[PDB]
């Protein structure tokens, strides 16, 4: 520990800059949130958004279905004579995750702002080839690379809150009316590409790929058990009373 | 940044050396006051103020010393040298009149001869030939020689208005004679011829009294001789039996003869000096003596003229006075006063509005010097100013009547320093309260928690305090002394050859503390150190102070306190012959003090802290201390080393012939140095390690004989430890002054070169090669192996009078070399680029990694000037000071004047930058705040309206 420092550039340079991160990450986020505008959305690609999870709700829940009911749906799909996916068709700078560029902007700002600076050190043990990266502005060669300087501080600090930025926040799952409705938008803004063709056939070539198990028959192993959660269950239902 | 940052932390105080000749003329007076001193500088003084208007600086090192000085109405007349060159001066503006070159004769008078109206000729009479000059134009027409010149001795040339140069001859022991000449031309007249076998001397003794009177004391038959040289035949002899006839046994008496330039005629009135202190008026008429005021004291008098009335100061030792054997004392509070008194020339009356009385406050000098300047001015009120000069060397002036009788104090015993240091101050209040509240010896965790909680509960108070002090506001350096973050502000000790201790503050510049030696002689050596530091409370700081006489032989040392000036009570005697050599150990013992031990001639060690643990201490080390004197007459390096418990054992011995070579200078490593890098990066990656020695000094010998091809120049580095010189280097054409500076391991010496007219730069550099040795502890007695050298030659267009580098305490910034010019200006240049390591060609790697191509020419730039306007007149030396941040030096340059400053080896990398605008930061970041507000309730409806349509 050497290089005696004041006391009056602490309070001038590293809650600032702290205070600054913080609430530039904040800005970013509400203008994005303020930014995100919705997407038109005609009832055609909502049509096939929902035949589409239809297939797939069949696909993934289809053990617990009546075989011939699962024929009925499976030649419906198909239907090699007519076939609903057969005839029913329709017709046919480098923006890149901007976020780089305002950090490296307030990065750039402020070390132009402070010319020759020490922050603080760093207790990691620093090689010497990255005494270019850090100081960028002192003039010393004999001087150790764990004295870094605003620049290196606020790189340092703008990852450091990155995971501290979700502890504020989180997610959101309300409005239920609503909630359909979003569904809705997201599952056609995944079918937002004009490839109703070659997913229909994909589509309908994976429906053949398709066994069919009936996990109904597996009956037996209910009948011989024990029925002991219904009491212990049937004695906390109990004590509640009627408001 | 230079020119914004004018005056912020720097000052400068000009100094003049000793009165010698000095006027109080200029009957209108403004502020004009002439001196001209013993260090071939003439300054000017202001009368009100007292600051310098215009000062001149020619010499110093054997010749330019001024002679005699003479004062017309508006000009100056002076002699420097012996007798040579002669240049007059102006006084409403400075500058030179005219000049003059006289002949190849020995300085012993001048004067002013006038043939009818006023002066127009200056007569200067040399041991033989004898000349008179023009006062207004510079020409030479009136030269000639005298009758006998071999043996015969010219001084005390008087002349009259009417138009005769008379000249005096006094022999030793033999005749007088008095010769005339004409101021027309050059034509001898007449040749008086007296003997006198009691005249002795003539340099300083008999005057000139009333019309063309010779008057000549003797205390051997007690009798005085009158002799008229205008008219009469021979000499008359006074018995004296009208007067108090007190001759001194031991003394010749003098004469204070008086007689105004412009007037032609002369007074009557003259003052002899009897014993001591023994003055009295006598006015000769005829033939009859009238003696009145016989002066029983009288220390000093001064004579005075402004009209046509002539007044008389007389200065005694009055205040209840008690004469001692030769000092005067005062016993009633203060000592030492003394009281200025007027008396008129032609009556014997006094004034009694004029009554001045002043005391001193140091003890042991006495008045030595003093003018008087009185005026006329009202109609009934006579005013003058009286300059008393202090013995060893301070000027005072007195008012006539005022609130206070010491107007202004100018300190002219501040100009030779030899020695200087400089000491930190002691603590602060709450620093020191908290350091006493930390300092725990045996306690437990219950004992540690309740001085915690103490110590919370006396800053919450303090927090308290504070906060009111605040609310109330929102509706003696000496005693202080504190620090504070940066120790910039340091006790500076200065100490003079005169023999005064002088102790000045590094922030303002004001004198705080001045300490007197009981006496103090001429070619003296000093050496002050410090001892004892002031970040421990439990006793004062110590200072140590040798002093040694040259001629004599005797050595004293004192124990001073740098803090606060009164001395400790302990102090070691010295016997034996005087005190050879010492060093500072720096080991510690006692309390927290370390050790000093000296060297007699006998050989032996003498302990000053005198403790049985040091005892011990110094015995457990024995063979650890060793000891290398050098001698330039003797020629010879021998060496010493302790055995056992204090015995002197010859270790090593070098002797070099004084008449081939001569030892100039001796330069070793300070003890106050650390090194951050202990190695050098190379070409690719690969390291290379340095070769630092703390035991090793440095020697400079010179040719005896000079010639202009024929000059021996040479440098020796030897091991004090054991006797081995690791390089010697020799040049061929080189001589003249030699600068050497010893560094962490780089020599830079300077020479100038006979064969070309130039000053050529050596810098020596020692490096290992690319494996360690050790590394763990270092010595002298192991490692055998030799470093390489690396010498480099620049050119540097100076005369390089100072020289210096700045020192750091941990030594992570740049090396910087501060060099003084004749001009004054100090210029600091980076040791980067008078670096070893200089490829001729430009090659890749060099080139690559940090390098600038060789090319030995170096310009003094501008820019690198810390002397922006203050300059030094001469630069005799210049101190630097590490101070506690870490870029910072504290650099001081002494001399003529003194000058402080600090010097920035790399800009500032400490310290906030200057140019820091808060408004704009401030405002970011408030706007931050108020924008993510803003959209928060932005993102808030447009979330709620999505929700809802
Ligand atoms: C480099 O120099 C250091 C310091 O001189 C050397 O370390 C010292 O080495 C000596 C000799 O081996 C050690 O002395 C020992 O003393 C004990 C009794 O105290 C004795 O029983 C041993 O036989 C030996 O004489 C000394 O303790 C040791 N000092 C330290 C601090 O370790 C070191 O050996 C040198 N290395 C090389 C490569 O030269
Ligand atoms: C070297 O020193 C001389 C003085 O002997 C400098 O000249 C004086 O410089 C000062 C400022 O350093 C001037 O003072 C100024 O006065 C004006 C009002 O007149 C005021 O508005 C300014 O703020 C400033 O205080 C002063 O006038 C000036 N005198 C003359 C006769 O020029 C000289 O500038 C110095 N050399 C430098 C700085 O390079």
């Amino acid at each position: 520990p050497e290089l005696l420092l004041d006391s009056n550039i602490r309070l001038w340079v590293v809650l600032p800059i702290v205070i600054i991160t913080f609430f530039v990450g904040m800005i970013r986020h509400y203008v994005s949130i303020l930014l995100q505008s919705d997407k038109k959305l005609t009832q055609e690609q909502v049509s096939d958004s929902q035949v589409l999870i239809r297939s797939r709700v069949l696909r993934e829940n289809g053990k617990y279905i009546p075989k011939q009911s699962f024929l009925t749906r499976k030649y419906y799909f198909n239907n090699p004579e007519d076939g609903f996916f057969k005839k029913t068709k329709r017709k046919v700078m480098k923006g890149n995750v901007t976020n780089v560029l305002p950090m490296i902007l307030i990065g750039g700002w402020i070390n132009m702002t402070f010319s020759g600076f020490v922050t603080t050190k760093v207790p990691f043990p620093l090689t010497l080839r990255f005494k270019p990266m850090l100081q960028q502005g002192i003039e010393l060669l004999t001087l150790d690379a764990s004295w870094v300087s605003s620049a290196s501080w606020y790189f340092l600090n703008v990852f450091g809150l990155r995971s501290i930025y979700s502890l504020i926040l989180g997610q959101d799952n309300a409005a239920d009316q609503s909630r359909m409705m979003q569904e809705q938008m997201t599952g056609a803004a995944m079918a937002m590409p004009a490839d109703t063709n070659k997913a229909f056939k994909t589509e309908w070539e994976a429906l053949e790929l398709t066994d069919h198990q009936w996990a109904l028959d597996d009956v037996e192993e209910e009948l011989m058990a024990k029925d002991l959660h219904f009491e212990g269950m049937f004695k906390k239902e109990l004590q509640t009373s009627i408001f | 940044v230079y020119e914004d940052q004018v005056g912020k932390f720097d000052w400068r105080q000009q100094y003049v050396g000793k009165v010698k000749f000095a006027s109080l003329e200029f009957s209108p007076g403004s502020k004009k006051l002439v001196v001209a001193t013993e260090k071939n500088v003439i300054a000017a003084l202001n009368s009100r103020t007292g600051e310098i208007l215009w000062r001149h600086v020619d010499k110093g090192t054997a010749e330019g010393a001024v002679d005699a000085m003479l004062l017309h109405g508006q000009d100056v007349i002076t002699v420097s040298n012996g007798g040579r060159i002669m240049r007059s001066w102006e006084t409403n503006i400075g500058g030179l009149n005219w000049e003059i070159t006289l002949d190849s004769g020995s300085f012993q008078a001048l004067g002013l001869v006038g043939l009818q109206e006023s002066v127009r000729y200056i007569a200067v009479l040399k041991k033989t030939t004898l000349a008179l000059h023009h006062l207004s134009s510079g020409h030479l027409k009136w030269v000639e020689h005298l009758p006998e010149s071999d043996s015969i001795h010219y001084q005390m040339v008087y002349s009259y208005g009417s138009g005769v140069v008379w000249a005096l001859g006094v022999v030793p022991f033999s005749h007088v004679n008095i010769v005339k000449f004409n101021v027309e031309d050059g034509e001898i007249v007449q040749q008086v011829r007296v003997s006198t076998p009691w005249l002795q001397h003539l340099s300083g003794a008999c005057g000139v009294v009333d019309e063309a009177v010779l008057v000549c004391p003797d205390p051997s038959s007690r009798s005085l001789q009158t002799l008229a040289l205008e008219t009469e035949w021979e000499l008359r002899q006074i018995p004296l039996q009208s007067l108090d006839l007190e001759f001194g046994s031991g003394f010749q008496p003098r004469v204070l003869p008086t007689q105004p330039n412009p007037v032609d005629a002369s007074r009557a009135q003259f003052f002899l000096h009897l014993s001591p202190s023994h003055y009295a008026l006598l006015q000769y008429h005829y033939g009859t003596l009238s003696l009145l005021k016989n002066f029983p004291q009288t220390a000093l008098v001064s004579f005075a003229t402004t009209g046509e009335k002539t007044v008389a100061a007389v200065m005694a030792c009055r205040n209840s006075f008690s004469e001692k054997s030769s000092s005067k004392d005062s016993l009633a509070c203060f000592n030492q006063t003394y009281t200025i008194n007027l008396y008129l020339v032609e009556t014997g009356r006094r004034l009694l509005d004029t009554t001045i009385t002043f005391s001193l406050e140091q003890s042991g000098t006495r008045p030595e010097r003093l003018y008087i300047q009185v005026f006329l001015k009202k109609d009934d009120s006579v005013g003058y100013r009286a300059l008393v000069q202090t013995e060893d060397h301070l000027l005072l002036f007195l008012q006539q009547l005022a609130g206070k009788v010491v107007l202004w104090s100018r300190e002219e015993s501040l100009a030779e320093v030899v020695c200087l240091e400089m000491v930190d101050l002691p603590l602060t209040g709450a620093q020191a309260e908290l350091e006493g509240e930390f300092g725990k010896k045996a306690d437990g965790l219950l004992g540690m928690f309740l001085k915690r909680l103490s110590s919370q509960l006396i800053l919450l108070q303090a927090w308290t305090s504070h906060l009111w002090k605040m609310f109330y506001d929102a509706r003696i350096n000496i005693d202080t002394l504190a620090r504070d973050e940066f120790n910039l502000q340091k006790m500076m000790v200065m100490v003079t050859a005169s023999g005064k201790l002088f102790g000045i503050e590094s922030s303002s510049g004001t004198i705080l503390w001045k300490q007197y030696l009981p006496n103090v002689k001429p070619d003296s050596s000093f050496k002050l150190m410090v001892q004892r530091t002031t970040a421990h409370f439990p006793h004062p700081p110590q200072c140590t102070l040798l002093v040694k006489d040259k001629e004599s032989g005797m050595s004293s040392l004192y124990v001073f306190n740098p803090i606060f000036g009164k001395w400790s009570q302990v102090a070691p005697p010295v016997l034996k012959r005087p005190i050879l050599q010492s060093l500072l150990l720096p080991v510690m013992d006692q309390d927290y003090a370390k050790v000093l031990l000296l060297i007699d001639d006998e050989y032996k060690v003498t302990a000053f802290p005198a403790t049985r643990n040091v005892l011990r201490q110094l015995h457990e080390l024995a063979p650890s201390i060793f000891f290398y004197l050098v001698d330039a007459e003797q020629g010879r390096l021998c060496g010493y080393r302790l055995r056992k418990d204090l015995t002197t054992e010859l270790s090593w011995e070098l002797t070099i012939p004084p008449e081939v070579q001569r030892i100039v200078k001796v330069k070793g490593k300070r003890s106050s140095e650390h090194v951050h890098s202990q190695g050098r990066v190379m070409g690719d990656r690969s390291v290379l390690y340095k070769s630092l020695n703390p035991n090793l000094l440095a020697v400079v010998t010179e040719s005896t004989d000079a010639h202009h091809e024929r000059t021996f120049i040479g440098i020796f580095l030897i091991d004090g430890v054991t006797g081995r010189i690791i390089h010697s280097s020799v040049q061929k054409k080189a001589k003249g002054p030699v600068h050497i500076v010893h560094s962490e391991n780089w020599v830079v010496y300077q020479y100038w070169n006979t064969k070309a007219r130039r000053n050529e730069f050596t810098v020596l550099e020692l490096y290992e090669g690319t494996e360690q040795y050790n590394a763990t502890a270092f010595s002298s007695l192991d490692r055998p192996q030799l470093p390489q050298v690396l010498q480099q030659s620049y050119i540097f267009p100076s005369s390089i009078s100072a020289m210096e580098a700045t020192i750091t305490e941990r030594g992570i910034t740049s090396r910087h070399l501060l060099i003084g010019l004749p001009s004054g200006a100090i210029l600091s240049l980076p040791k980067a680029l008078l670096d070893p390591r200089r490829p001729e060609i430009p090659t890749e790697q060099s080139r690559e990694e940090n390098l600038i191509p060789y090319s030995p020419d170096v310009q003094i730039h501008a820019e690198r000037f810390i002397n922006y306007n203050q300059t030094v007149s001469r630069m005799r030396g210049i101190y630097t000071a590490p101070s506690g941040l870490e870029s910072t030096c504290l650099v001081v340059a002494y001399g003529l004047d003194i000058y402080q400053t600090r010097v920035y080896p790399s800009k500032q990398f400490d310290v906030l930058k200057d140019d820091y605008d808060y408004v704009l930061i401030s405002s970011v970041l408030f706007g931050l705040v108020f924008a993510t507000m803003i959209t928060k309730r932005l993102a808030q409806v447009k979330l709620l309206n999505r929700a809802w349509r």
